[PDB]
RNA sequence: GGGAGACUGGAAUUCCUGGUGUAGCGGUGGAAUGCGCAGAUAUCAGGAGGAACACCGGUGGCGAAGGCGGGUCUCUGGGCAGUAACUGACGCUGAGGAGCGAAAGCGUGGGGAGCGAACAGGAUUAGAUACCCUGGUAGUCCACGCCGUAAACGGUGGGUACUAGGUGUGGGUUUCCUUCCUUGGGAUCCGUGCCGUAGCUAACGCAUUAAGUACCCCGCCUGGGGAGUACGGCCGCAAGG
């Protein structure tokens, strides 16, 4: 298990706006991976989940293309 | 839920002094304002059983506090019940 | 809402009514009343045109602004939502700014105090009549007309009214209560919102006096009819007629819709029931 | 007729596999199935039946005159790789492979369990 | 009097210049009612993930709003009624 | 993911419409009832409608318990840490009583894509009124009422005080190697998994989230059938409880 990046206070804030942090965590098919793979944190990936799925709803990331 | 402005207004305006906050008078005042406000809300929202649980809990809590006030002093109990205009 | 009546008498045991708590005035405007009478189910010629109806309780008539087009750009507050029995729905009088009061169909959930506009600038609160140029596709509509300015005829059922589907070219598509789609001009007049008295379907009739009052006559079953009077007539005992049911007027069950109407080309398909 | 580029559509079930060759616009040219090949029952579910269906589709498409195709695959695995290998070896060149399998978002309700 | 985040997507048939007058006219109702503060930034012409309303592209506009829930609901009702808009939403900038 | 109302999104199934496209498509251990040659299957374009939210999603969170998860808004409950300002015996459990409550079932009025009791055929067997296949009526959805039962399980009522640890997770306060990035190290309280002492238990086993050692109150049991049944009483329109 690797480091959870967003528990850093120097890390950027998590939101639906930053498509770079959005698509660094989504698969080429268009899917969100597991904690076991990513090494990241739980409330953290809850924040990513809400942000990225909100972006997907506002049609910023594909629906499993 | 009450917020800072009206809640401090109530605690001061029914407070015995300008500093006390946990007095039974202020406690009953907060409980009564909460129950009327959220009962007005539930007059619109019918099937909120999880909130009717809050109704019943706060009401039983209120009943315990009113019983304590009546036990400790009849005069203060009568003054409180008359100033709020309730039945018991 | 709905109030059920207690069984004081064996007759009114089941009678339940929709109590009209939505009433504000009791004596209708005397200026707008026109002379009317129960026709008794008969034409001026004297023959009974349609049986099972006629007689009853003589009632008055009042002009409803079904086709509201003459005055636009002026607001109107809901004067008084009164009760007109000549319709399933209710009529709510309006004080228009010019002082000319007309009755209109009262939509669902209308109470005294709302401001109603009739024209292009009208908003989406119910009671606003406006052509399809100024309405979103998908909104529930009622009192729908058929041409730009010839008087509105359809979509006045209490509780379920026509729903707009979409606009293409110069023709607009309307969804029927039956589940059907009708092609209509994009410039016809239509209102927004369902019509009130949705609980009226929960009315329980109650007895025969109410019904002679309402207008209908008792129904005479064909199986006891006389054979000369009816194809189901005759028999010693209870018999169904020995053949499929037929109106005694000659034709049995089946197609009755004569095609080739001018709006037949303006219909996509016919109603299908029980799906 | 004639067409420069085509599209190959393959679907495989637990008991069947059918192949159709279509234009990128969706205009089909030819279709082939193991049932049309001549297998009956579960004999139709075999990968060799997929081979025969693929070669029949490839031949019937090459009289029509298609050179370049892309393959779309869907359905549970019975013979994906074997079928695409047969299609490639039949003389056609594949550009891209894409797996577009219909997946519901808990839409409707799946049938009862098998016992 | 709570900070709100709103994003509006418009049909690409409208040019980039008209967006600013349209948005300021839309939010004048909140400007004139609650005495509010706003911030506007613009970026458009991005390739959409899929077809929406049979369209392939659009323009994005994000506004930070400090206003009344009644005012923001009124803006939502007035704006989603428009045909040139495609998709919109409102969120809370604060904890909740 | 605590609850309620409203708005909204995509994928999928089915159906309809229009191309293309040919003799099969669906099915199981094998085959036939099923739909096609009136143009099926397949595939592209469009539309319609109903249900439910795959990934995140876990032996994780919340709720008193049933249970709860597509987003957005609106209003609201409960719980947790620190300062400890104030009330100064207000605490606990609670017979009878009252409120909530899985699914199925009932009335009224709507909805009804998929799924699916009942019922038809096809199949196996000496025999199938089942397991299997093709169809599909209630129901499954919505609103208002109802019945109030589940292996409603942690098969363990709640509250309080005390009694060795180790290993994960979540939430919040602090301090120190200090980059002061770091599941770095330490202190603290709450929740939730696993293994284990002493101890208890007939055994399996529990083991600070006790079945350990006690205190307070409440319900329940006194061999198996008869029987959770008859009568009587109460509730429910009835099924019934
Ligand atoms: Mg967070
Ligand atoms: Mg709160
Ligand atoms: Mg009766
Ligand atoms: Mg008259
Ligand atoms: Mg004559
Ligand atoms: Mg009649
Ligand atoms: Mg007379
Ligand atoms: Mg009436
Ligand atoms: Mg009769
Ligand atoms: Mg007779
Ligand atoms: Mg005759
Ligand atoms: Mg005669
Ligand atoms: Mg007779
Ligand atoms: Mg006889
Ligand atoms: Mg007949
Ligand atoms: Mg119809
Ligand atoms: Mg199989
Ligand atoms: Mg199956
Ligand atoms: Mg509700
Ligand atoms: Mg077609
Ligand atoms: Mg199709
Ligand atoms: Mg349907
Ligand atoms: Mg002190
Ligand atoms: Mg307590
Ligand atoms: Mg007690
Ligand atoms: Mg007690
Ligand atoms: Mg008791
Ligand atoms: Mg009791
Ligand atoms: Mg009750
Ligand atoms: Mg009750
Ligand atoms: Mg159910
Ligand atoms: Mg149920
Ligand atoms: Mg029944
Ligand atoms: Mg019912
Ligand atoms: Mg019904
Ligand atoms: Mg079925
Ligand atoms: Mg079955
Ligand atoms: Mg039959
Ligand atoms: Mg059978
Ligand atoms: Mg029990
Ligand atoms: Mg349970
Ligand atoms: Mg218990
Ligand atoms: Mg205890
Ligand atoms: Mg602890
Ligand atoms: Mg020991
Ligand atoms: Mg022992
Ligand atoms: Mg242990
Ligand atoms: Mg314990
Ligand atoms: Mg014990
Ligand atoms: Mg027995
Ligand atoms: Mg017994
Ligand atoms: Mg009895
Ligand atoms: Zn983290």
């Amino acid at each position: 298990t690797r480091k959870c990046v967003f528990c850093s206070k120097k890390g950027q804030t998590i939101d639906y706006k930053d498509t770079a942090l959005l698509r660094t965590y989504i698969s080429e098919r268009g899917k969100i991976r597991a904690r076991r793979v990513t090494g990241n944190c739980v409330q953290h990936q809850r924040d990513i989940a809400v942000a990225v799925k909100n972006a997907r709803e506002v049609a910023l990331l594909p629906f499993g293309s | 839920a009450l917020t800072a402005e009206q809640k401090k207004e109530i605690l001061g305006q029914y407070g015995l002094h300008d500093t006390d906050t946990g007095s039974p008078e202020a406690q009953v005042a907060l409980l009564t304002k909460r129950i009327q406000d959220l009962t007005e809300h539930l007059k619109v929202h019918k099937h909120d059983h999880h909130s009717r649980r809050g109704l019943l809990l706060l009401v039983g809590r209120r009943r315990r506090l009113l019983k304590y006030v009546a036990q400790v002093d009849v005069a203060r109990y009568r003054s409180l019940i008359e100033r709020l205009g309730l039945r018991r | 809402g709905i109030r059920k009546y207690k069984p004081t008498t064996p007759g009114r045991r089941g009678a339940s009514v929709s109590d009209f708590a939505e009433i504000t005035r009791s004596t209708p405007e005397k200026s707008l009343v026109r002379p009317l009478h129960g026709k008794g189910g008969r034409n001026a010629h004297g023959r009974i045109t349609t049986r099972h109806k006629g007689g009853g309780h003589k009632r008055a008539y009042r002009v409803i602004d079904f086709r509201r087009h003459d005055k636009d750009g002026v607001n109107a507050k809901v004067a008084h939502i009164e009760y007109d029995p000549n319709r399933t729905a209710n009529i709510a009088l309006l004080h228009y700014l010019d002082g000319e009061k007309r009755y209109i169909i009262a939509p669902q959930g209308l109470k005294q105090g709302d401001v109603i506009e009739s024209g292009a600038n009208a908003d989406i609160k119910p009671g606003n009549n406006l052509p399809l140029r100024n309405i979103p596709a998908g909104t529930v509509i009622h009192a729908v007309e058929l041409r730009p300015g010839g008087g509105a005829k359809l979509a006045r059922s209490a509780g379920v009214s026509i729903q707009l589907l979409g606009k293409e070219g110069t023709y607009a598509a309307l969804r029927m209560p039956s589940g059907e789609i009708r092609r209509v001009d994009v410039r016809c007049r239509a209102t927004v919102g369902e019509v009130g008295n949705a609980e009226q379907s929960n009315i329980n009739w109650g007895k025969a006096g109410r019904m002679r009052w309402k207008g209908k006559r008792p129904t005479v079953r064909g199986v006891v009819m006389n054979p000369v009077d009816h194809p189901h007539g005759g028999g010693e005992g209870k018999t169904s007629g020995g053949r499929h049911p037929v109106s005694p007027w000659g034709k049995p069950e089946g197609r009755t819709r004569k095609p080739n109407k001018p709006s037949d080309k303006l219909i996509v398909r016919r109603r299908r029931t029980g799906k | 007729k004639n067409v420069p580029h085509g599209a190959a559509h393959i679907k495989s079930t637990f008991n069947n596999t059918i192949v159709s060759i279509t234009d990128p616009q969706g205009n089909v040219i030819a279709w082939a199935s193991s049932g049309h090949v001549g297998f009956k029952g579960s004999r139709k579910s075999t990968p060799f039946a997929a081979q025969l269906a693929a070669e029949n589709a490839a031949r019937k498409a090459q009289e029509h005159g298609v050179k370049k195709v892309d393959v779309f695959v869907k359905g549970p695995g019975s013979g994906r790789e074997t079928a695409i290998r047969s299609l490639q070896a039949a003389g056609l060149e594949v550009g891209t492979i894409s797996d577009v399998t219909p997946q519901p978002h808990n839409g409707c309700r799946p049938p009862k369990r098998r016992r | 009097m709570r900070p709100y985040e709103i994003m509006v997507i418009l049909d690409p048939t409208l040019d980039e210049r008209t967006v600013a007058p349209s948005l300021e006219t839309f939010l004048n109702v909140i400007r004139k009612d609650g005495g509010t503060v706003d911030k506007v930034d613009i970026w458009g012409r991005r390739r959409l993930a899929y077809e929406i309303a049979k369209h392939a592209e659009g323009i994005y506009a994000v506004i930070d709003v400090k206003a009344e829930p009644a005012t923001v609901s009124e803006l939502d009702r007035q704006l989603n009624l428009n045909e040139s808009v495609l998709r919109t939403k409102v969120l809370r900038t604060d904890k909740h």
